[PDB]
């Protein structure tokens, strides 16, 4: 009975949010605020428990349940899980600010001590980019890169209200010394043309 | 005629013999839910039968309810004055078998006492309250007359009167509520009588109190008379519960009620009664298969399997 | 078919019975109720066992006789 | 009020055994079953097991069979979950949650976990956060290969608060966390002087400062 | 062999039961206990009688059929 649901939903305060869990076999919806115990908010399949504001609602189709949050604000933004025993994958709810800017790209070569370790993980940073939807691709001697880049994005800034991402990829030293040039481009929603920044190991 | 694979059954003269086709006779699995038809199920949320009977505040939704099976959840709790029912099992059994909480308020004439006594441990609304089906009589002014009231049963159904005796914790509280140093209660009919001598003593702290209520019941048959004679520590009734006869009963189960059709209800849920024997539970309600200890009983439905 | 209709006419319909689960320990009456229920369960388990055995025995005897008869008649023809 | 109060945080060594306790309050423990749910740091909830108070019958996940035992001390309204043969992967927050059905049915099949405890952070590991520089504008510190998540990074503890970004840690196939903290610097200031970043890791008790 | 293994699976194992001997006279509860025990004893005596009769009947029928079959076959040979 695997459970699936669409992760990482981003939205500003005060609109609709829908999360869809597709049970493959009573599904209940729990909310985990950051650094707090999870809280039940949808019993049964569409019932709400005591203390839960009527903004939350549930709807069950044949085999897909959906949780709708209305007029969300800070305390309504958390991680959300569907449970049936097996839990869901989790969907994060993040606030969004309304301001547009372009990414600022930097590439940082691996450190020498990192090289002697054998895991020459190299990082590319995109600072103050908007919006959340900004896919990033690594170019390995102008070739496709996949399966090794871990990406981590900072939450909305308190005042800048933008995003910053770092993608790091690691490789064995036996094969690291074989490429010698790497690029990190963004298929930015704001910026159609990807920005290339390469570096040669010299 | 023969088949590739066969089922092993047991006869008078054989432990195991293979046959072509064999059926099962023991229903050993339950759907896990209680079908709400055709039996009138009453889901008791957070309320025991006695609590709904007495009129516990958080059980006020159960007033005048009727049922064919009262499902009593394991999460039920009491949140009123700490009471105690001598012969609790008998009262619960007969109330459950009656099958209705229909309460008819009768006009009792309590002269010289303060009715509608309440307490902070049983909070109804924002203020202090009490059981809705009982009447806490306390001294009026500075006296407590020997109450002597009566009610005749002129109808042709049994009447069930639920009354109680208040055991105070301290002698000071005894004399503050009932001026007599040690009163008593006596509820009697033509055929039987029942007298209680309330005692005064501290008891384990429950819900902020050391005093208790002892809950007793009296069944007035048609044409009979009730006489209540007390001189203190009386929790008078407000009326009577209409007793009945029927197929009503009670069950302790946490299974959730579900919308479906089934005749046999066990604490593990509704089970089909097509098979003659069942192994789910020994507590049953309705047209249920007979409980057996075996988990499987194969009935041969074909010829001996010689492939 | 079911074949047990003749022996067990139907599922008899019981509504209110004794308590079969107890929380505390009372004494005489609780022991009596436990003993009564255990006696009933043992007797019905034995009855079920014997009934199944008898039905199986008679069914196999009948089918075996029919198989043997048909084999003999077909062989003779 | 219904409350569940759990034990304090436990710090153990691999191969040992730990015991997390859950003290209930505001209701009788035997009225409700009690589920146990773990959460590795930043890995979402994972159901561990279920103890049926009032009859003691348990149900664990196959992944935890044998090495997890749940018992209920009814006298103190307490419930204990002990894990034997601890591993590094078991570092997580553990929550006791209240489930409704104890009699007739297994509760978690049909009922939710309405009340949760604050959870205890059982950490069975220790690993020093290796620090590497990141220089080419901007400059940063890459923290790598430390198991327990809580790790803070500052810059001279009073120098940089603006322009610094603390990317939340990320997993690794080795099971070790890593993050980075990069700050913009004026192009003039990068060559004139450099900053020193302080990385603090309480579970590993490691306080390492490094420049650029 | 014993042949009763199939019908009575084993000797069920009873530890604590009601009192079956009383010194004084109590009344309702003592009469109930006596009645329950007498009912159980009568039912089990009847079950034992019927089971023995059935087993004897089937055993003799089977052995008689085998004897007759072997006599016929040996006579034909
Ligand atoms: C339909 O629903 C019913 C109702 O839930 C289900 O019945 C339950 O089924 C499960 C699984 O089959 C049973 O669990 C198994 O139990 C055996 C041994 O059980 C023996 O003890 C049982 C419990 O005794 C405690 O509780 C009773 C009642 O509360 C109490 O009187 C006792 O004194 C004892 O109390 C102790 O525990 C309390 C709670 O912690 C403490 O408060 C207290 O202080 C004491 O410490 C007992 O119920 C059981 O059977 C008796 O009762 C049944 C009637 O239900 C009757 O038929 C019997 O003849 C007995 O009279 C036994 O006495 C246990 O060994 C099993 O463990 C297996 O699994 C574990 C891990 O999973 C393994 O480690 C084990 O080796 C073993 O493999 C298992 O837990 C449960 O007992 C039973 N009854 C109840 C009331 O829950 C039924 O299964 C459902 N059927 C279907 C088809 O859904
Ligand atoms: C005869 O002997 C019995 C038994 O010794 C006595 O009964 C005790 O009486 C005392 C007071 O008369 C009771 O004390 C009260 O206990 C309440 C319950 O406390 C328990 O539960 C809380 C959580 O709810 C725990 O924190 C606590 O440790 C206990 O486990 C308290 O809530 C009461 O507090 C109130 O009064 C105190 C007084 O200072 C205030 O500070 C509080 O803020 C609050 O207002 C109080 O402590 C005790 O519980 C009784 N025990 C039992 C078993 O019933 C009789 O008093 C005694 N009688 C005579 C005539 O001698
Ligand atoms: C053995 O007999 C049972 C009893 O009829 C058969 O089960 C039924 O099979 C039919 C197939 O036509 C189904 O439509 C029914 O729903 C079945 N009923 C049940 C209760 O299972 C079974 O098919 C027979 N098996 C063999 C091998 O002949
Ligand atoms: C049916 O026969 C097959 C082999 O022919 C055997 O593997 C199987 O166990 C039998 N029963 C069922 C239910 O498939
Ligand atoms: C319950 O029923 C009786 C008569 O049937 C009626 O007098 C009384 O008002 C009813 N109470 C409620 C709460 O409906």
């Amino acid at each position: 009975s695997v459970l699936t649901q669409p992760p990482s939903v981003s939205g500003a305060p005060g609109q609709r949010v829908t999360i869809s869990c597709t049970g493959s076999s009573a599904v209940h919806w729990y909310q985990q605020l950051p650094g707090t115990a999870p809280k039940l908010l949808i019993s049964g399949n569409s019932n709400r428990p005591s203390g839960v504001p009527d903004r939350f609602s549930g709807s069950k189709s044949g085999t897909s349940a959906s949780l709708a949050i209305t007029g969300l604000q800070a305390e309504d933004e958390a991680d959300y899980y569907c449970q049936s025993s097996v839990f869901g994958g989790g969907t994060k709810l993040t606030v969004l600010g309304r301001t547009v800017a372009a990414p600022s790209v930097f590439i940082f070569p691996p450190s020498d001590e990192q090289l002697k370790s054998g895991t020459a993980s190299v990082v590319c940073l995109l600072n103050n980019f908007y919006p959340r939807e900004a896919k990033v691709q690594w170019k390995v001697d102008n070739a496709l890169q996949s399966g090794n880049s871990q990406e981590s994005v900072t939450e909305q800034d308190s005042k800048d209200s933008t995003y910053s991402l770092s993608s790091t990829l690691t490789l064995s030293k036996a094969d690291y010394e074989k490429h010698k040039v790497y690029a990190c481009e963004v298929t930015h929603q704001g910026l159609s043309s990807p920005v290339t920044k390469s570096f040669n190991r010299g | 005629h023969a088949v590739p694979n066969g089922t092993l059954v047991k006869t008078i003269t054989d432990d195991q013999i293979e046959v072509t086709n064999a059926t099962e006779l023991v229903q050993s699995s339950s759907t896990g839910k209680i079908c709400n038809n055709p039996h009138r199920i009453l889901d008791g949320i957070d309320c025991t039968l006695i609590d709904a009977l007495l009129g516990d505040p958080h059980c006020d939704v159960f007033q005048n309810e009727t049922w064919d099976l009262f499902v009593e959840r394991s999460k039920a709790f009491s949140n009123c004055y700490p009471y105690d029912v001598p012969d609790y099992a008998s009262l619960r059994s007969l109330v459950a078998s009656s099958g209705t909480l229909e309460f008819i308020t009768e006009g009792f004439t309590w002269t010289g006492v303060t009715q509608n006594g309440g307490s902070n441990a049983c909070k109804r609304g924002p203020g202090s309250g009490f059981f809705s089906r009982l009447n806490w009589l306390t001294k009026s002014g500075s006296t407590y007359p020997v109450l002597n009231v009566t009610m005749p049963n002129n109808d042709n159904f049994d009447k069930l009167y639920i009354w109680g005796v208040h055991h105070p914790s301290t002698n000071q509280e005894q004399t503050s509520l009932y001026v007599q140093a040690s009163g008593r209660v006596t509820v009697s009919t033509r055929r039987s009588q029942q007298t209680i001598i309330p005692n005064i003593g501290s008891r384990p702290w429950v819900r902020g109190l050391s005093s208790r209520i002892s809950i007793y019941w009296t069944i007035v048959k048609p044409g009979d008379v009730l006489v209540i004679n007390s001189n203190g520590n009386l929790i008078a009734p407000r009326g009577y519960f209409k007793m009945r006869t029927g197929k009503s009963s009670i069950m302790r189960s946490d299974a959730p009620i579900d919308t479906c059709i089934s005749e046999c209800i066990t604490p593990n849920g509704s089970i089909p009664n097509d098979k003659p024997f069942q192994n789910v539970n020994k507590i049953t309600y309705g047209a249920c298969p007979k409980y057996v200890k075996q988990n499987t009983l194969k009935l041969a439905t074909g010829m001996r399997n010689v492939p | 078919n079911g074949k047990l209709n003749r022996v067990i006419e139907k599922t008899n319909e019981k509504f209110h019975q004794i308590e079969k689960e107890f929380s505390e320990v009372e004494g005489r009456i609780q022991d009596l109720e436990k003993y009564v229920e255990d006696t009933k369960i043992d007797l019905w388990s034995y009855n079920a066992e014997l009934l199944v055995a008898l039905e199986n025995q008679h069914t196999i005897d009948l089918t075996d006789s029919e198989m043997n008869k048909l084999f003999e008649k077909t062989r003779r023809q | 009020q219904v409350q569940l109060v759990q034990s304090g945080a436990e710090v153990k060594k691999p191969g040992a055994s730990v015991t997390v306790s859950c003290q209930v309050s505001g209701y009788t423990l035997t009225s409700y079953g009690l589920s146990w749910v773990r959460q590795a740091p930043g890995q979402g909830l994972e159901w561990v097991g279920w103890i049926n108070t009032y009859d003691g019958q348990t149900k664990y996940v196959k992944k935890f069979q044998g090495r997890v035992t749940m018992t209920t001390h009814t006298g103190t309204n307490t419930a204990y979950m002990e894990m034997k043969s601890l591993r590094s992967d078991d570092t997580a927050v553990y929550y006791c949650a209240r489930v409704e059905g104890v009699r007739g049915v297994m509760g978690f099949h049909y009922y939710p976990m309405d009340v949760w405890g604050q959870g205890t952070m059982v950490t069975v590991s220790s690993k020093g956060p290796s620090v590497f520089p990141l220089a080419p504008a901007a400059l940063g510190c890459l923290v790598k290969d430390y198991f327990p998540e809580p790790v803070t990074v500052s810059w001279n503890s009073g120098a940089l608060t603006s322009g610094v970004h603390t990317f939340p840690a990320v997993l690794q196939s080795s099971g070790l966390y890593s993050l980075s903290s990069v700050v913009t610097v004026p192009s003039s200031s990068l060559g004139t002087q450099t900053y020193i970043c302080n990385v603090n890791h309480k579970p590993s008790n490691t306080k390492v400062d490094k420049k650029v």
